[PDB]
RNA sequence: AGGAUUGAAAGGGAAUAAGAUUAAUAGUUCUUAAUCAAGAGAAUGGUAACAUAUCAUGAACUUUAAAAUGGAGUGUGAAAAUCUACGGAAGAGUUCUCUUUUCUUCUUAACAAAAGUAAAUUCCACUGAAAUGAAUCAAUCAGAGAAGUGGAAUUUAUUGGCUUUGUAAGAAAUUCAAUGAAUUGUGGUAUUUUUGCAGUCUUCAUAAAAAUUAAAGGGAAUCUUUUGCUCGUACUAAUAACCGCAACAGGUCUCCAAGAAGCAAAAUCUUUAGUUAAAUAGAAUAACGCAGGUAAGGGAAGUCGGCAACAUAGCUCUGUAAGUUAGCAAGAAAGAGUAGCUCUGGUGAUUAUCGAAUCAGAACUUUAAAGGUUAGGGG
RNA sequence: CUGUUGCUUAUAGACGAUGGCAUCAGAAAUCGGUGUUGUAAGCUUUAGAGUUUCUUAAUCAAUACUCUCGGGUAUUGAAUG
């Protein structure tokens, strides 16, 4: 698993065609956004919640998006 | 041992294979003399010997 | 106190057989089986470890980035920086005096 | 520091006003009985209350006196005092 | 181009971890997360030490290094365990006598990242030491160049040692409710183990090789995906699975390893785990036995012979002969002290607070104190 | 008549034997006597060297005083009831 550091790189891990599962994990302070690709397990960890939902807008259609809570899936 | 050979296991296998009785069935046939295995051991009774 | 047990087949304490006890989840310790220590380059004249070299396997220069296993020198990763000043001097000097001594002496 | 007792189901076999003249006379402040005066423990109505911060208590030093409570009077056998979760504790058979 | 075969489930070796699961297999299954091999799709920077997610070409031939190398003892970095300080959360125990009390949980993998930040060694640049300095527990070092300042590199159980981070809280542990909810701080100038490191000592002892890998000198030439075959894998490993004719008080190689107390991995007691059965019992309580003891007065008179038993026994202080290969004899011999309770002083760190068990001293009291266990008889 | 059996029976005893009683049997407690050890537990003498804290107020304190010639034990192979 490796952990992106801005979001300039994850908005162009979205945009490329190699994602194959998207998993959200909302935490006490953090939202973490881990894309599984086919080789690592990329998560990016964001404070804020509008900069959440953008990450949301920019998920391509056709890719599964899991959303996790204090409850396991 | 835990490790052994492919044929030595085999051997191993074929002597727990023979340590069976004589079934039931034959037991009945005509003029049957053969009732008990007399090549018969036990782990503790007798060691094989391999 | 925990106690645990060896996880492979081996039983003695050999050095290829080093573990070391760490902890897991639930106050669980597993078994870890740690590398063994290895050595680094050594100048071939004067016999002393060379510095940019990392101390590793000798497989394990392999998955190693190429500008990492070796320095870039004239004789790097074979001779430390004071094994080479020499080497060019005796290099220069002795060529020198010899179209001195002989070449119209 | 706030910490309500729930007798919300035991209210009868622990009145609330037994608990605060038992209470304010037992807690060892600095190592003496009875000199509560800085604690105000208060009716708080259904409940009781202690919402004390100027000295020093613990809540699992609320528990302790509760249960040192339950043997006083021999009702221990039949309750039990669980936390709420809720900065507070309640009573269950 | 160079020497054939075999020879190690403790020597060398490409690469996997956590959780769950079975009536029984699990670094092998499941979930999740990785790694390795074999493939398929003629460069810059730094004074320098040296540094740059592949980068940034490098054939024949040759060399170097790694794999790959004793032991002792001392100091020290780090982790774990034990102990302990502060701060709480949850549950349990005691409670007529007290106890803000005693106890349990508060966790985290392989592989990678690089906020913050260590110890030790070796090198590089500036300058040139004597009024000689520098430094360690010990040493040891210096004009073929010390100390100082500024740097580089390597090691420290995977990347880069520790904290931290992705993994990863969704797991797991502790509780509550009838599947669903709660929390998971920070330290220590303490001890042990493990793991490295640094120099010192020691040898008429110098403490393996290959497979395999990398680099150099040289200048010949011009991210995605597929596969990973054969065999072992159950169980005991022993006061019942092994060898002794046996469910034989005999023998048989290893790993992990808590509290008290003490110099001590000693004797003795307990915790986690295991077990209460391990060639049958009950009654009576004769002689003679096997094992463990005690004794008036005398004290080896017993006997081949102090055989057996008794006796001394730890620590501190004083003191210690003849003889001698001058090293010893020596713990010679001999004498004094030792308990409990309440106090006082010494030995440090940071600028008053914080911590280490250790030494010495003084009153008071008593059953006058090594001796429960362990523990030299002397000349 | 005698034996078994009962009193987990004694003046007896390896086992048998022997001795006693057997319904006015027997056993058991409790009580008193008789012995052994040495003054229980709770509260009180500031007993009490000192420390500590409020600053004569407490504490904590080995040991010591009164209750206390106390308490505990006592047939099990002791004696009355």
């Amino acid at each position: 698993p490796k952990q992106v550091q801005e979001f300039k790189q994850i908005l162009k891990l979205l945009k490329s065609g190699s994602i194959r599962a998207v998993r959200v994990k909302t935490n006490g302070e953090n939202t973490k956004f881990k894309v599984r690709c086919a080789k690592y397990l990329y998560t990016y960890i964001c404070a804020d919640k509008a900069k959440a939902e953008e990450l949301k807008k920019a998920i391509p259609k056709d890719i599964h998006v899991v959303e996790i809570a204090k409850k396991a899936p | 041992t835990g490790h052994k050979g492919f044929s030595y296991k085999l051997k191993l296998g074929k002597k727990i294979h023979q340590n069976r009785g004589v079934p039931q069935w034959f037991r009945m046939k005509t003029g049957n003399t053969i009732n008990y295995n007399f090549k018969r051991r036990h782990w503790n009774r007798r060691k094989m010997g391999m | 106190a925990v106690r645990v047990t060896y996880v492979r087949k081996h039983s003695y304490n050999t050095k290829s057989n080093g573990i070391r006890i760490v902890k897991t989840a639930g106050g669980n310790m597993t078994v870890q089986h740690r590398q063994k220590i290895s050595n680094g380059v050594r100048c071939g004249d004067c016999g002393c470890v060379l510095a940019g070299i990392r101390h590793i396997r000798p497989h394990q220069y392999g998955w190693l980035g190429k500008s990492k296993r070796t320095v870039t020198r004239a004789y790097g990763g074979v001779k430390c920086h004071k094994c080479v000043q020499k080497k060019i001097l005796r290099a220069f000097l002795i060529n020198e005096h010899n179209l001195i001594k002989l070449a119209a002496a | 520091f706030s910490c309500t007792i729930d007798l919300t189901n035991c209210t009868d076999f622990i009145e609330p006003k037994k608990l605060v003249t038992f209470f304010r006379q037992t807690i060892k402040v600095q190592g003496r009985a009875g000199n509560t005066k800085g604690i105000e423990v208060k009716v708080a109505d259904k409940k009781v209350t202690i919402t004390t911060s100027s000295a020093k208590l613990c809540k699992r030093y609320m528990k302790y006196l509760m249960k040192k409570y339950l043997k006083k009077n021999n009702l221990r056998e039949w309750l039990r005092v669980i936390s709420d979760k809720k900065d507070g504790f309640e009573l269950k058979f």
